[PDB]
């Protein structure tokens, strides 16, 4: 059990909860496969087989839209997300506001790139991402930022020990609970996030503002600016997320 | 009026087992793979590769789902790099803190090549 | 002088409309700039110092997204648009729904390849598109389809001769109209078009579903695909346009 | 404050002159133009070009409006056949119905260079 | 006759299928060969250093698995394998007859030990 | 002393700057040269095969222009240089300080005459 649910006594803070979400995810996956054929047409069949080797979608999540199924269908990293281990079904996680969602997103590119015994060759990545924005509203919610858990909150954003987080999580799963907002471990502005146990959470059956981001990944830092409209970048440096010069994770 | 002009004529239905023999050469020529390396990730021998040419690969074999497999590790880490060639070579041959060690050796037993996969599916944003 | 809008008496039929707009554009600009440089801030800065050099964007088009904005600054094709030409300012060209947008963009897409008396050596061009909506009111409409101005029909939709609607454009200009629908020249299923005279056409500030795509162009045919989720190719072939053996154009 | 001092040590402030210049030489490697091709269209010699390396191109003179002129046609060229290098050479290098002749030699004048841009601005779907 | 590799793997997958209740076309799918070809597993073997061998050695680990979670109670193991999951996409047998699914389902039961 | 293809242009220029009232600055913008260089177009010229030579004559091409279009009647030259235009993006004398400017307004003036 959670020691951070027994206390607290959570299934006293159940509440309906309600917002909009923010999620930065990667494009090219459709350029990439049109590299490997010639026509839109064996472009198309090929993703018809590739979606057939893939984890099946959880069934009330089928009807949803592309970007919004998806995370429900593949299992986390080894090591299990922050509310979620490898054997329980995943969660939607996203950010509540914009700059929060790019931190995030430019943790996980130094986790792959610190993953990588030898850094990337040239010392720069440079990708295409596209970020969008949802509605989502349960009946019965919890606030992790509020009174009563925030008490544990230097366990709950933790940089690098998400033992009390998933257990946490599997509490508040068994408990019933839909969807939770928490304070980010990555964002320097402490932003807060928000995770889905169901794909029910969702109000609209569209993502909205989906809007194309340019990233550049280096050693140092990650920066993102928008690939359609003039603007300048926003950075985000290694030093927002490096610990004794090194990367956390668990 | 004339939609049936572009309605007909202009689009082709190909056939599975060709698009796939087609797409899994060209992500072994992408990633600098070898035709033993490639033999040793699907699980057949240099012969039966060079029949999916005109014989294709067919997809409805264990041999097939895995060479499914190897093209989505393609297609993660071409999005995950933003298709830099040499960025996505280097991941293959370089050994691996997050994973067992380096990712192509591992792709080499099928436990390894769907932890391989995991991996890419699940930092990508859209997990 | 256009007498097509005399015999028609046009003024008369100067009335308010409303609708939405669907347009495909290019994206990639951005990408492209980002090869010439090093890092996102210097593209950034590079961005900024072409735009010295572009024309400049009408004043009341200023306060509009780049998207709504950008069509009103630069000068058409030196044969003149279909109801603009190459001395007048520029028009805002739209579909009213999106197989129309996608026809007529398959279009200059040929209208690129042929330009070259040698095809490109790849036989094949994939390039990445974007379609974006937008809700437009005016007060001053003029609908061509409808059967007062449709007895001229044959005329405004010909495939490649200007005259008559360029001139029936500038009755139009002047006449105070602000925007009009027009039966499109290229689209299969006769959808209807609509162009814009004023950037106040615009309801809205900004563009609205923005919405990534594939685009595949040969000697042959034009397909596009949606970039972001699983589809099926549309395909237009060149024959949707070609006259008597070759593309037409004035 | 963790944002604040965090990008206060990593910020780059480029230079208009260094970034143009970096810019210009970029397109001419990817355009495939000599040395002299380039300069025909930006109007300087060649002593001039390899001397951008040690102080940029001033963006404030008609030498620079050329060179942006230039950087936008490489822009337009790239977004309209998708970054495919050889078919954005292939343009320039052909002779043009729609255009007065070859784009390149068109180029080689103001007039034309302007003709080369208008016609490539106009016929994106971006207008 | 001497031990071998490619005997060692084919007792153990042969027994696995009769534990677990599968028909040969049930395990025909999740190994990848035919039905004709589990027959001659037992003449002749199993080839460990192939797919299909590895794939057979992860439906033995799947099996040992559950015989250790239900503390080898054979009736429950065949429940577990053909009741969809609560915890999981689908039913454990039709997870199992793709590769990720194999090795998930097997990920799955490794956690709740 | 007799004629040369450079020195034509030069008074081209000359007299197109007089008739049109643009200072000294406003042509070094338009055509792309220091004010210095202004003055030695007199004791020599202005070299035709040049970047200067093109704009130049461009420019004296929108005088001609502006000359067929308004019938030679001076004053509504310059006005028509130095008023906010409908038909164009903005004013046509701040349009020529620009390359591409100078070209949508010789254009311009050539459709309308």
């Amino acid at each position: 059990p959670s020691e951070i649910w027994r206390q607290c006594k959570g299934e006293r803070h159940i509440r309906p909860l309600q917002g909009r979400l923010v999620r930065l995810v990667e494009s090219q996956e459709q350029v990439a496969t049109l590299q490997l054929v010639d026509t839109l047409e064996e472009q198309a069949l090929l993703e018809e087989l590739l979606e057939s080797s893939k984890p099946p979608v959880p069934a009330d999540a089928e009807p949803l839209h592309y970007l919004l199924k998806t995370p429900f269908r593949y299992p986390p990293l080894r090591w299990g997300s922050r509310f979620g281990r490898r054997h329980e079904p995943s969660l939607f996680y996203a950010a509540l506001k914009l700059e929060t969602a790019m931190a995030e997103s430019a943790y996980y590119r130094c986790v792959l790139w610190s993953g990588m015994v030898v850094p990337p060759p040239s010392g720069r990545i440079l990708s295409e991402h596209a970020s969008f924005e949802a509605g989502w509203k349960v009946e019965r919610g919890i606030r992790l930022q509020a009174p009563p858990f925030s008490d544990h909150e230097a366990a709950l954003t933790d940089i690098a020990d998400y033992r009390a987080p998933q257990e946490l999580g599997s509490a508040m799963r068994s408990a019933g609970v839909q969807a939770f907002e928490y304070r980010s471990a990555r964002c320097p502005e402490r932003g807060c996030n928000v995770a889905l146990f169901t794909p029910a959470a969702f109000t609209e059956k569209r993502p909205r503002n989906l809007t194309p981001w340019l990233c550049e990944t280096t050693a140092g830092y990650v920066a993102f600016k928008p690939a359609h409209v003039p603007g300048s970048p926003k950075i985000f440096s290694w030093e927002l997320f490096l610990v004794d010069g090194k990367l956390p994770h668990p | 009026d004339l939609n049936w002009i572009s309605s007909a004529l202009i689009k082709e239905r190909p056939s599975a087992d060709a698009v796939l023999a087609k797409a899994v050469l060209a992500a072994r020529e992408q990633l600098g793979l070898t035709q033993l390396e490639l033999a040793g990730i699907v699980g057949v021998d240099r012969s039966a590769i060079s029949r999916w040419k005109t014989q294709g690969l067919r997809v409805d074999s264990k041999t097939g789902e895995l060479a499914l497999l190897l093209v989505r590790v393609y297609r993660a880490l071409y999005a995950l790099f933003g298709g830099q060639q040499e960025d996505m070579r280097h991941f293959l041959r370089t050994p691996n803190h997050h994973l067992a060690g380096e990712p192509l050796a591992l792709m080499g037993q099928v436990q390894g090549l769907v932890h391989v996969l995991e991996y890419l599916d699940a930092i990508r944003g859209k997990v």
